[PDB]
This record gives C-alpha cells, structure tokens and sequence, in this order.
C-alpha cells in the first residue's frame, strides 16, 4: 500500500536526519588531522 | 497543404531505408576488411621480415 | 502545490533540450575540432577512421 | 526487362538456386581469366 | 575575521597533507590496474581512432563489435582543453551518452552526463556533478535526474567526501538521498571509506552501513610485477567473494590474470603487435561450469604520426 | 586364359593412367585445404601431443576444450606402422571413437572403426570397409551395423568406385543399400562424381541421383596462394550455397578466408609461434545477424625434439 | 502403416535392381579407358 | 527363419566384445607403443603429456 | 574439532563469507610477506 | 555372501566419487596452467628477445 499523510513525515523526518548527520561527520574528518597531529606531538 | 505532408512521409520510409541499407552496407564491408586484413597484414607483415633476415645474409 | 500550465511547458522545454543534445551533441564536438584543432583536417578527413 | 532479373534472383522459390550459380560462375571466370592472381598474389 | 582563517590554513598545511582523489578511486589499483574486471569482453571488437591534434585534444573514434551486450557501432568524437572536456558516443540504436566537463576553477570543475536512448523510453539520464578538490580534500555532489516539477524535490542525490587524515592516510563518506516520487518517502544510505597508501602498498576498505564491505589490497611486486586482492561481502543472504590476481608488464605486453574464490578465472593480454596497432585476447573461465568466453579485440591509431610533434593539453578534466 | 589377361593389361597399361584416390577425396584440395569448414570452432582449445617414436609411429595426445560441442577432455592415442595403424580416442563422458587400419596387401586395406557411448544407448556403431587400389581404379565397400539376426540383412551397405578414364579424367560411382530393419522394404541411393585435374587447378562434381549437386573448382594462384570455390544446390525446397576462399602459405603462418552466399564470413589463422607451439585463431561472423564465434587454440608437441633422428614409418595406412 | 507382404518385395526388387545397376555401370566405366583412348586415335 | 536362443547368445557375444573394446582398446594401444617403440619410455612418462 | 572446521566453511549459510575472508588473508600475507615477489617476480 | 556384495557397492560409490574429484582437478590445474601459463611464456619469452636486442648493442 501507499503511506499514509504522517508516515510521508517519518520518512522525510528519518532521511533528513541521516543527511544532517553526514555532513556533521564531514566536518569531524575535515578537522580530524589536527586531532591526529596532536596524539604524535604527544607521543 | 496535406499533400505536402504525405509526400513528407513517403521520403521519411524510403530515405530512412536508404540510410539503413547505406549503413548496413557499410558495416559489413568494413567488418570484412577488418577480419580479413588484419589478420593477412600481419601474417604478411611477419612473412617479409623473414625474407629481409635471409636477404641479408 | 505546483502549476498545471507550468509543468507542462517545462516538461516541453526538457523534450526540446533532448532533442537537441540528442541531434546537435556530436555535429557540436565535430565544429570545435575542426575549427580548432592544429593543423585543420579536410571535412571529409575528418570523419575518415585511418585515412 | 530488369524486372525479370529482380524476381527470379530475389523474390522466387528458385532464386537462392540461381544466386548461387551466379556466384559459382563470377568466382571461377575469376580465377580462371587470371584476375584473381593478378590481384590476390 | 581572516585574523583567524591565515593562521587556521598554516597550521593545516604544516601538517604535510595532500590531495587524496575521488572516493571512486579509492581502490582503483586493485580494481582498474590490477583487476581484469573493465577490460573483459568476450566476441570480436575493433576500435579505430584517429587523432586530429593533441592541443587542442581532438580525435574521433569507430567500435565495431559482435559480442555479448556489444552494440554492432558506436560512433565517438572527443574534444579537449585544458579547461573543458566534451566527448559524444552513439550506437547503431541511436543511444548517445554525453560528457561535459568544465573546470570553472583549478580546484572546481563540473561534470554533466547525458544518456539519451530513442527506441525505449527507459532511462533519459541527466547527471549533474561538481568536484571541489582541496589543498586536503575532496568534495562532490551529484544529482541524477533532479526535478522539482511534482512541487517537491525527486531524484537521486549524492554526496562524497574524501580526507587526507596523515600524509598516508584518507578517510571519507558518501552520502545518498534518494527519491522516486511524492507518493514515497526518501530514501538514504551512507558509505564509509578509508585507505592506506605507501609507496609499495596501499590498503583501502569501502563499508556500505547497510551491511557491504569491500576489502582491497595493491602491492608492487618489483619494477614490472603489481598484484591485488579484492574481497566483497555482503550480508543485507550472506555472499563473499575474493579475487587475486597479478599484472605484468613487458616492453610490448601487458599481462593480466586473476582467480577468485567463485572458481573464475580469467585472463587478459594486451600485446603491441604494430607501432599503430595494439591486439587484446581476453579469457573467461568458469571451473564449475567448465565454459570459457573469449574476446579478440584490436585497437589503431591512425592520427598520432603527424602529430607526435605537437604536445597533448595539460589537465584535460577527463 | 592367362593369354588375354597378359595381353589385356599391357594394353590398359600403355594408356598412362594413374590411381585416382578415394571418392570421399575428389573435392579434397576446395573443402580441405582452401576452405576453413574443417578448422573452425569456437571457445577455448589446446592439444598436447608427445610423440615418443616414428617408426613405429606411437604418439598420445591430451585435448582441452570449453567451447560450443567441444567435449571438456579427449585422451588418444595411436600406433603406427608401415601395415597398421591404431587409433584410439576417449571422452571424459566415456564416448570411445576407434581406428584399426591393416593393409592384408599393399593394394588392400581394412578399416574398421566402432563408436561406443556409455551414457547413452545413441549409437554404438561398427563400420566394417574395404578399399582396393587398383592400377587405375579404387573400390570400396562399408558395413555400418551389418546384421543377419533377424533373420535378414539390415544396416548400411556403401559401395564406392573411382575409375580413371584419362591421365587427367576420373569418374566414380557410389551406392548405398539401407533397411533399419526387416519391418520396412530397403532404400537405396546413387551418386555419380566425377573429376579433371591438372597442375594448376582441379574441378569436381558430385551428382546425388535424388537431386543434390556439389561442384567444386580450385586453382593454385602461384606458389604460396591457392584459391577454390565451393557450389551445392540441394533441389529435393530448393536451396543453394556457393563458398569462395583463398588460402596463404607463408614461412610461419597460414592463412585461410571464406565467403559465402548465405553472407557467413569465416577466416582461420594458422600461426607457428614458437618451434613446437602453434596458435590458432578462428573467427565466424554471420552478416545477417551481426553475430561472430570466436575460437582460439594451442597445440604443442613435445616429443618431436628427440626422435627427430629417428624417421618416420613409410605408407602407415591412416 | 507398416508395408503389406507383397509391398516389400516391390521395395526389396526395387532395392536389388539400382544396385544391379550400379554395379553394372562400374563394369562400363571400367572398360571406358580403352574406349575414351580409340576415339582421340580417331581424331 | 531364425532361432530364439541363437539371438540370445549372439547378440550377448556383442555386449561382451563391446565392453572388452570400451575398457581393453586404449590399454592396447599404449601396451604396443610402449613395448615396441624406440626409445623405449617411462611407464608413468608414456602418459605424461609434455614433460 | 576437525568437523567444526568442515561445517563452518562449506555447509553453513555462512560459509561463503568464511571462504573469502580466509582466501583474502592468505592472499595478502602471501603478498605481505615477500614470498610472493620471490616467485612471482 | 551377500555383505561382501553390498561392500562391493559401497567401494563402487565412493571410488566412483574419488576419480570424479580426482580427474575434474587435474582438469581445472591443467586448464589452469594452460590460460596463465602459455599467454605468459609468450609474452615474458619476447621480452626477453628484445632484453638481447638491447645487450647486443
Ligand atoms: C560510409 C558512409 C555510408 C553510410 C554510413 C552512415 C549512414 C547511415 C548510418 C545509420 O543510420 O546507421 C544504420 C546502420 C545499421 O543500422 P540498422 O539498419 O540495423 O537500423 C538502424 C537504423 N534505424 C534505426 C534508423 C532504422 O548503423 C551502422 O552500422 C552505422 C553505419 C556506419 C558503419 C560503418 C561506417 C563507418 C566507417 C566508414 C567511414
Ligand atoms: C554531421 C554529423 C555527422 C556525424 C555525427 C554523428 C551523428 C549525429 C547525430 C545522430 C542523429 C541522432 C540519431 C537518432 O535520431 O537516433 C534515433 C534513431 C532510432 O531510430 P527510431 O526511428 O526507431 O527512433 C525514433 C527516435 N527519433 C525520433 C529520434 C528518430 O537512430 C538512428 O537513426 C540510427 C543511427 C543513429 C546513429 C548511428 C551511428 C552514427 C552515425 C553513423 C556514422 C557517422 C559518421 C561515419 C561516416
Ligand atoms: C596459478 C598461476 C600460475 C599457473 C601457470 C603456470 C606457470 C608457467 C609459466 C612459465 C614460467 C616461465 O616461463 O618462467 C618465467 C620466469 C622464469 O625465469 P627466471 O626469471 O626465474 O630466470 C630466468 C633467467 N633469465 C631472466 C635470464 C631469463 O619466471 C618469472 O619471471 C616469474 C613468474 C613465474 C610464472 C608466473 C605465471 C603467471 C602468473 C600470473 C598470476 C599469478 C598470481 C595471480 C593469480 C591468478 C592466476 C590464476
Ligand atoms: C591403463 C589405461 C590408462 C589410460 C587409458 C585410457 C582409459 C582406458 C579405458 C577407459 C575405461 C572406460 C571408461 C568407461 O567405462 O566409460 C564409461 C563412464 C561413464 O560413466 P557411467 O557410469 O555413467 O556409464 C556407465 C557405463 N559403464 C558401465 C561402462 C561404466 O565413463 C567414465 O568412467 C568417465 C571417464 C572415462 C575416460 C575419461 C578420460 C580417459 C582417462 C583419463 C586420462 C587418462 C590418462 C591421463 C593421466
Ligand atoms: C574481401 C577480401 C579482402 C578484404 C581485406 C582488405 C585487404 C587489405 C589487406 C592489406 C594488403 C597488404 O598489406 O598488401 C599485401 C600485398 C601488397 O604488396 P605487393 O605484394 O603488391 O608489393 C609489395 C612489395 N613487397 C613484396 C616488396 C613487399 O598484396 C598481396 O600480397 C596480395 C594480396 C592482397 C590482399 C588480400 C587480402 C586477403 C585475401 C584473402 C581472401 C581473398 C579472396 C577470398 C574470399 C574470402 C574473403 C572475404
Ligand atoms: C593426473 C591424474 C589424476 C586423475 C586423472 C584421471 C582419473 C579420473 C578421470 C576420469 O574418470 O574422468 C573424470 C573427469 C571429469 O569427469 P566428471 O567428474 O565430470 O564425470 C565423469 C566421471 N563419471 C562419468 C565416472 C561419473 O574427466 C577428466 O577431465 C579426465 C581427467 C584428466 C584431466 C587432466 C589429466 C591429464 C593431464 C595430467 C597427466
Ligand atoms: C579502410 C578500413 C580500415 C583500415 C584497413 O582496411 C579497412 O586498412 C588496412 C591496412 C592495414 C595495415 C597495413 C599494414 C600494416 C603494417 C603491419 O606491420 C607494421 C609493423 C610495424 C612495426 O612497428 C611497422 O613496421 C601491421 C599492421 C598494419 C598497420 C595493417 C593493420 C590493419 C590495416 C589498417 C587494414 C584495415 C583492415
Ligand atoms: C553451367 C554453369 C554456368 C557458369 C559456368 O559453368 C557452370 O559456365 C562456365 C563458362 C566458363 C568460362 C568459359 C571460357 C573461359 C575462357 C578461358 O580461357 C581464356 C584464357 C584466359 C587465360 O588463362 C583469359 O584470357 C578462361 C575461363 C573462362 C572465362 C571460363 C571461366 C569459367 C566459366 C565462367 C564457367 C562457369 C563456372
Ligand atoms: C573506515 C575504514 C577504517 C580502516 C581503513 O579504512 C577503512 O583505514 C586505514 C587504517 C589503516 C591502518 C593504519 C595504520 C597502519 C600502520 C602501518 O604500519 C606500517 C609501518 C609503520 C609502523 O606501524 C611505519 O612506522 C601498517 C598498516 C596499518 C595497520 C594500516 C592498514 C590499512 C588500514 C587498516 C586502512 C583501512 C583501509
Ligand atoms: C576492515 C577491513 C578488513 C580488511 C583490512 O582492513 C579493512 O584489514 C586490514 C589489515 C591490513 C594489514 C595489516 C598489517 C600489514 C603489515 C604491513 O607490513 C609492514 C610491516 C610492518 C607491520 O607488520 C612493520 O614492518 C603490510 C600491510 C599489512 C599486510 C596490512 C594490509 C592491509 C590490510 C589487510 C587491511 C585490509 C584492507
Ligand atoms: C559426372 C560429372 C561429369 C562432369 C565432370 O565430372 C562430374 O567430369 C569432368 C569433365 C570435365 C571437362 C572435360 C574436359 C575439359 C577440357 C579441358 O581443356 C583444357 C585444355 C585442353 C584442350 O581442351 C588441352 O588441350 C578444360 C576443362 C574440361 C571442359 C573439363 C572441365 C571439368 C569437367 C566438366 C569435369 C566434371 C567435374
Ligand atoms: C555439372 C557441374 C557444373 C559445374 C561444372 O561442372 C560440374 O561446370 C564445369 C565448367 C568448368 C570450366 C569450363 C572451362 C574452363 C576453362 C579452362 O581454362 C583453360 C583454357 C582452355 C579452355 O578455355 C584453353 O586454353 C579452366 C577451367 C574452366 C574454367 C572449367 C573449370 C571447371 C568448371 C567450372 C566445371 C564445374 C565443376
Ligand atoms: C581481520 C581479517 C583477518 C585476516 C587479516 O586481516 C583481515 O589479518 C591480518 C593479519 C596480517 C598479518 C599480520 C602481520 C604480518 C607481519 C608483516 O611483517 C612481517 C615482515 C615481512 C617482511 O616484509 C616478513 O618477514 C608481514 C605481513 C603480516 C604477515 C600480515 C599479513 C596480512 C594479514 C594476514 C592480515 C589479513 C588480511
Ligand atoms: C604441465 C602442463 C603442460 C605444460 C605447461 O604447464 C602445464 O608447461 C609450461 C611450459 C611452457 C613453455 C615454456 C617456454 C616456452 C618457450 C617460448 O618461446 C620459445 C621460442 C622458440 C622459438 O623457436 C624457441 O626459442 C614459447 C612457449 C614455450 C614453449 C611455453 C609454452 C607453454 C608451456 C608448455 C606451459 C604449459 C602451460
């Protein structure tokens, strides 16, 4: 069957979640190699 | 006015036949030509080094 | 939501712009080369394959 | 006239019989005349 | 304030980083150099390319082919420059496939692709794609059939990045969105990548989040010798399957050959029988199924004489 | 009286005439030698011979196949001497085809030959022949499962004579007796050959009295090309199929092409690649449905180096 | 239908005699030579 | 015209002399060669195939 | 203890996986570890 | 009697089994050998022609 009014929501809810949460890895990686960099400086 | 279309429809089957015959025709020669005259070229090819090897002996 | 008119024009835009790449893409690389390449080959030359 | 060289090589229960009778005939002048040795060897 | 962003991008780049390449590259060692994967046919094929100059790049190119999934024809022409690339190729069956590549930037470049098929309706594909390569990184996103026609966004849309994390190791994300119309939800997936790369191996993993891995390893057996393991499981049933295999290369041959634990082996060599001329023999062997599928292809090149004095364009974005 | 049979045979004699060879070979030099019939096959091929004497002839062969009606394996193998020749040949499914050849009389030979399947019942086949060659002529006759069980002959009864009329004419005869079995009356068939040939070139002709024609004519083009041309028309619908081929001999390579009316093109390359390795390359292409087969080969013979010495066995009856 | 009794023995005869033939023709062609030979002496 | 028990016999002759052929006939070639070629060879190199 | 090592790897659903990741280990400590240079260099 | 029939079967079974196995691996590292190696030998084999060509000069 088709989904209903809300359960469009839950889907168009659930995909916009998993999109916010990439970019934010995106940008833990894009800063990661001064994190990286440090851990050395450490050792 | 509707005769000028139906003569524009009567050149689209033949010409699009020619075209596909033309192009038919084409691929078939040149797929002969392929087979056959690259294998021979090179089977020739090869042949004539032999021959200059012991021409210059 | 959207335009019933609207998305029919569009929609009539986009089999134009088809048809068009579909025809004039390749004629399209065919006049760059040829007017831009050096040297300038012949125009039958230019489609020849080992000529 | 050429007409009646289209339908008994083309379009007739016979003309894949004269097809190859044709064909037969034009590769053996060809061999035979010495055409063929002057272009195939 | 740029206070910041000139003493944020010294430290970065005391880090010794550099460009890491496209996500899609990540394994192209193994898969592209070593692997006989792209380079499998089986029938006959013959490519003629004639080459009307190196700068600007021009060449137009004939495929005849009878073979499994071959087109009989395919016409193709090419054209490049250093900022821009545009090539056509078109069946027999009128199926053109278009690239356009622009490099508005040194670092930005767009891609467009078009597949335009008349006998069948079927897919019509336009692909927008824009690559930002950094002085660390690489950023893409490709829309594939975009439309905002239904009042909403459909299509699919993907995102890819890649970071230089050490000056050997990268790891990046694809993300993909995906919608087929307004009567569905969306639908997205997330790709996990990663690699190791030294001078004589490089390691790299691809980790699908909805269950697939692809495993691949590339060394370099000596000047002529470089080999690869590639490893797919999936476990959305449960499949896995590894390949070896090693690649030679001769002063006139190239030799491929590999085994996977689906009991194929194939094998592929590629020997320059003539300046112009290079020959292809390609074999499939399938050790359950005891059949075999050969490919003999030849390639000529017809253009390069004359223009051997000219030089080909530097950065053509291919 | 021995008067006339003395007196007769000078006379025949005096005539100048010559053993015309088998019936089955009055086509030989178009259908074997020129035409690529015998030599296509598709997929992947090798045969591995040793030899391991000359006289007597004694050499055991390996073949590996993965192609269309190509059995995975065959082992043979054959011995060899100037009154005998065995041959033995055996499928990985157990399908044994035997040789067993004896001259009685260096103008007399026997040869029989069985088919034995195990898997399944098919045909198990014995045929039972006996050729004379005479001064000017040569007669044969095969039983191909002769039996009297049921009370009455049955089975395949070949008569065959080859009689040359001119140093340059020879006409034969063939004919066939069949019955499957005594539930049906015997059919019987005739077939009228005849043959002129010269240095230069050879015309044939097979005339099937139930109206199918072969004719056939092959002309030497010079010391290394020789070309022939192949005709059958079948009248029983009507149907007709003319070949044209050449065939190149070079120092290290042979070359062969062919042409046919029902637009097949088919061509097989011949080529010594190394002293006991030989390549073989066959290509079919069909224009009408712009599908090609492709078969690529290796045969390799070990055993040659050594007894090279040693010679070969004179007149083995193969 | 399977052949009545006198239907084989047409087709038995007719069997025999192409084969009598046959061989009788091979006799012909046998003695050719010598007649092949005559008429060029003729010419 | 014929015998029952004749067929019977005979045609079990054949299926003995086929099986004899199927398994003895290769056996026998190799036996020939082996024994009566010059040089003679190596039971297990007789069937090697290129060593 | 050996038919443990049978089952897991060729009659279970998962036996395939267990096949592949045994055959990529090898591969690469074959290649890793020289030994395959030193034959197949 | 009978058991030594039946064993006769059983042999049959698996030694019918055995040579199955036995011969379609010979036959898979004979074909083996045969793709890699021949395609191989010819193309390292030339390249050794021209190594010599080089060294000669
Ligand atoms: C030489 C030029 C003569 C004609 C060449 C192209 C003209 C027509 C091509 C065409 O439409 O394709 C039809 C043919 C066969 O197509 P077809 O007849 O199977 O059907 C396609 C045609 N429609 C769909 C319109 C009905 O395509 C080709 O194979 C292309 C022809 C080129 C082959 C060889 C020429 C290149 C090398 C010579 C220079
Ligand atoms: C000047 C240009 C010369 C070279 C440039 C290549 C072709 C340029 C555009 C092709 C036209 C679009 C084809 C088309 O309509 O396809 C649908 C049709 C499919 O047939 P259909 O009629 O079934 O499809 C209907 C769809 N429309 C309405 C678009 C026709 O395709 C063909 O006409 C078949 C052949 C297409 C191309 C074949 C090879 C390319 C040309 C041959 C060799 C070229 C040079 C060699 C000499
Ligand atoms: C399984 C793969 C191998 C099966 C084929 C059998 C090998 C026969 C080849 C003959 C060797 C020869 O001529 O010697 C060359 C030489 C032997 O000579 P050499 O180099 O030791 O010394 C000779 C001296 N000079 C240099 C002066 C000539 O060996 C090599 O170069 C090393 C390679 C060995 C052969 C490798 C075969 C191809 C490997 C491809 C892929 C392998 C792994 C990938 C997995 C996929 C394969 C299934
Ligand atoms: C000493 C002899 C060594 C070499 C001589 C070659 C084989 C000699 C005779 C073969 C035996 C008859 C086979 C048979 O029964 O077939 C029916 C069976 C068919 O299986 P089936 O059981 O379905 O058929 C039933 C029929 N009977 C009762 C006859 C068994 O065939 C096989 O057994 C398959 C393999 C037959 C031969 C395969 C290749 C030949 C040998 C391999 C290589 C040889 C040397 C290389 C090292
Ligand atoms: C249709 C058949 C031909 C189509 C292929 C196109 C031909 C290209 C071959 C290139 C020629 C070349 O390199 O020159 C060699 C030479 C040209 O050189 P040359 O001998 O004239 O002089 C050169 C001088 N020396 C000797 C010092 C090198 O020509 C020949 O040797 C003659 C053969 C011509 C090519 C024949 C092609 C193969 C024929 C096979 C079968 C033909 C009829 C049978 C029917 C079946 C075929 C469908
Ligand atoms: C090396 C010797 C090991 C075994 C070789 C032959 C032994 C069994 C052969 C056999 O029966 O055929 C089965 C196999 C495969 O058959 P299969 O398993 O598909 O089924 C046939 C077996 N029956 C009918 C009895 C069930 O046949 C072959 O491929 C023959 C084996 C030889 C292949 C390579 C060896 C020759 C070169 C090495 C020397
Ligand atoms: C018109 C259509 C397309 C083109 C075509 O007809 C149809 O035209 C024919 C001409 C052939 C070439 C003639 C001579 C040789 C030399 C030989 O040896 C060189 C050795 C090298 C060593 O470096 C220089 O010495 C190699 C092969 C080659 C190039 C032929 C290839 C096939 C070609 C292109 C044929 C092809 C089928
Ligand atoms: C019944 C069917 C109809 C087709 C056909 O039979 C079957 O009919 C035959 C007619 C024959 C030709 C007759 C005469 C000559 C002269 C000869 O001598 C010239 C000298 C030469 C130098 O050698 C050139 O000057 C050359 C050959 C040629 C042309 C014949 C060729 C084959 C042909 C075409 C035959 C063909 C196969
Ligand atoms: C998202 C996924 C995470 C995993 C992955 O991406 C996908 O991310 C990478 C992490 C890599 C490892 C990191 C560091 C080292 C140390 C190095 O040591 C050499 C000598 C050295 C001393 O150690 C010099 O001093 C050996 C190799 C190893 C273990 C890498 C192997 C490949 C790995 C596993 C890559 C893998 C593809
Ligand atoms: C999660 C996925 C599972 C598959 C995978 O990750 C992704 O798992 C990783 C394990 C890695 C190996 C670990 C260590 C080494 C030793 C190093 O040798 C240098 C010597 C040095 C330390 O020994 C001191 O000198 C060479 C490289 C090698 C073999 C790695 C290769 C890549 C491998 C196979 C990676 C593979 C892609
Ligand atoms: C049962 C069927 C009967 C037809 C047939 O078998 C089948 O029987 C053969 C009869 C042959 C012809 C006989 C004689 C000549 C004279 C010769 O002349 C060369 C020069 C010469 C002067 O003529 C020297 O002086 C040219 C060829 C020709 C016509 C033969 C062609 C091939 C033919 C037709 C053969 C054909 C295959
Ligand atoms: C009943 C079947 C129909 C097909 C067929 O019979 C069987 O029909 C025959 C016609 C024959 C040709 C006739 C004459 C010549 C002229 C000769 O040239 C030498 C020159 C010489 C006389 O011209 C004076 O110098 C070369 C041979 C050739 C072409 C014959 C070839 C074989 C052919 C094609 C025969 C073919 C097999
Ligand atoms: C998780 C999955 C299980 C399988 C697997 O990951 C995936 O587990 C990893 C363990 C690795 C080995 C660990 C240590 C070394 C020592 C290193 O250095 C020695 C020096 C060398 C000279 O260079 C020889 O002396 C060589 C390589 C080797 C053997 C690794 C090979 C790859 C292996 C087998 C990896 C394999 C792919
Ligand atoms: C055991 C099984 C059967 C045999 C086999 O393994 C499996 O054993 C391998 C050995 C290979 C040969 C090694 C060397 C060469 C020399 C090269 O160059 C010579 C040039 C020539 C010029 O005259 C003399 O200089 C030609 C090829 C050849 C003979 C190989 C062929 C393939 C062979 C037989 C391989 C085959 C797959």
């Amino acid at each position: 069957p088709q989904p209903s009014p809300e359960e469009l929501r839950a889907a168009e809810a659930e995909a916009a979640s998993t999109i916010q949460r990439a970019i934010a890895t995106a940008a833990v990686l894009y800063l990661a190699p001064f994190i990286v960099d440090a851990v050395y400086k450490m050792f | 006015r509707g005769w000028i279309y139906h003569k524009y429809e009567q050149t689209t089957s033949a010409v699009r036949k020619a075209l596909s015959f033309a192009g038919r025709a084409a691929w078939t020669v040149s797929v002969t030509a392929l087979l056959v005259g690259v294998p021979f070229s090179l089977a020739y090819g090869e042949d004539q080094q032999y021959a200059a090897m012991e021409q210059e002996q | 939501l959207g335009a019933d008119s609207k998305q029919e024009r569009i929609s009539k835009l986009i089999e134009i712009s088809r048809v068009v790449i579909h025809y004039g893409y390749l004629p399209m690389i065919l006049y760059l080369g040829y007017t831009r390449s050096e040297p300038k080959p012949s125009i039958i030359r230019l489609l020849s394959p080992l000529s | 006239p050429i007409t009646g060289a289209y339908n008994a090589l083309f379009v007739s229960e016979n003309a894949s019989i004269v097809r190859s009778v044709v064909a037969f005939g034009l590769a053996v002048t060809f061999l035979a005349s010495g055409w063929a040795e002057a272009i195939l060897s | 304030l740029s206070d910041l962003y000139d003493a944020f991008q010294e430290r970065r780049q005391k880090l010794g980083l550099s460009n890491p390449g496209l996500v899609e590259n990540i394994a192209k060692e193994v898969q592209r150099d070593v692997l006989t994967t792209n380079l499998m046919f089986s029938g006959l094929r013959a490519d003629l390319t004639k080459a009307f100059s190196l700068n600007p790049l021009f060449q137009v190119s004939h495929q005849f082919a009878m073979g499994e999934r071959l087109s009989p024809y395919t016409f193709a022409a090419l054209y490049g420059t250093s900022k821009m690339f545009a090539q056509g190729n078109i069946d027999d069956q009128g199926n053109l496939s278009t690239t356009f590549n622009y490099r508005w930037t040194p670092s930005f470049t767009t891609k467009t692709r078009f597949q335009i098929t008349p006998g069948a309706t079927g897919q019509d594909m336009a692909q927008f794609e824009h690559e930002y390569s950094g002085a660390d990184f690489t950023a893409t996103i490709k829309a594939l059939n975009p439309s905002f026609l239904e009042g909403g966004l459909t299509g699919i849309f993907v995102g890819q990045y890649l970071q230089s994390i050490t000056p050997k190791l990268s790891l990046g994300l694809e993300a993909v969105w995906q919608r087929a119309g307004l009567t569905q939800g969306p639908d997205t997936a997330i790709s996990y990548v990663g690699r190791y790369k030294t001078e004589n191996w490089i390691a790299s993993a691809q980790l699908q989040a909805q269950g697939a891995l692809n495993a691949s390893y590339w060394q370099r057996l000596g000047e002529k010798v470089q080999a690869g393991v590639d490893m797919t499981l999936s476990v959305n049933t449960k499949e896995g399957i590894t390949t070896f295999g090693a690649k030679y290369d001769f002063r006139m041959s190239t030799f491929r050959a590999q085994i996977d634990t689906k009991g194929k082996l194939s094998c592929v060599l590629e020997k320059r029988v003539a300046a112009p001329v290079m020959m292809t023999f390609a074999a499939d062997v399938d050790h359950f199924t005891q059949q075999a599928k050969v490919g003999v292809g030849i390639s000529i090149e017809a253009g390069g004489e004359e223009l051997q004095d000219q030089q080909p364009a530097p950065n053509i974005p291919f």
